[PDB]
């Protein structure tokens, strides 16, 4: 049959300023130190690009959240002047990214996708 | 507190 989720590409987001910003409320823990879509608001250009809550940021205004704190992807999403783009994804792409020992930037939702015995695909390792 | 954009 048809597969929902077969096309495991992370969603890109593209809003612009609005009222306050872009519609989006970023939630930050002392147990969860990377950003994460706490909120969308109805009448918001995040909203209407198709972010939702409880989405999680890889890579924001094309700036990757490798590791970043929140003055990092405050930075992306700044530098982007007046308009930014989100890539969110769910626990199932999430998971298949790292198990290909990629990040799911830009480049894997429009271009290629990595594969599965990923031996064969030289990841730059080197040191401990 | 939050971050709101």
């Amino acid at each position: 049959g048809i597969d929902p989720f077969t096309m495991l590409r992370p969603r890109l987001c593209t809003m612009k300023k609005g009222p306050s910003g872009y519609g989006f409320n970023l939630h930050s823990d002392k147990s969860k130190p990377g950003q994460f879509i706490r909120s969308v608001d109805p009448d918001s250009p995040a909203e209407a690009s198709g972010l939702r809550a409880q989405d999680r940021i890889v890579e924001v205004n094309g700036v990757c959240m490798e590791g970043k704190q929140h003055g990092d992807v405050v930075s992306a999403i700044r530098a982007g002047g007046d308009e930014t783009k989100l890539l969110v994804v769910d626990r199932e792409t999430d998971e298949f990214f790292k198990k290909c020992r990629v990040i799911p930037s830009q480049e894997h939702l429009n271009g290629p996708l990595p594969v599965p015995f990923t031996n064969g695909e030289i990841q730059k390792e080197n040191s401990r | 507190q939050d971050t709101r954009l």
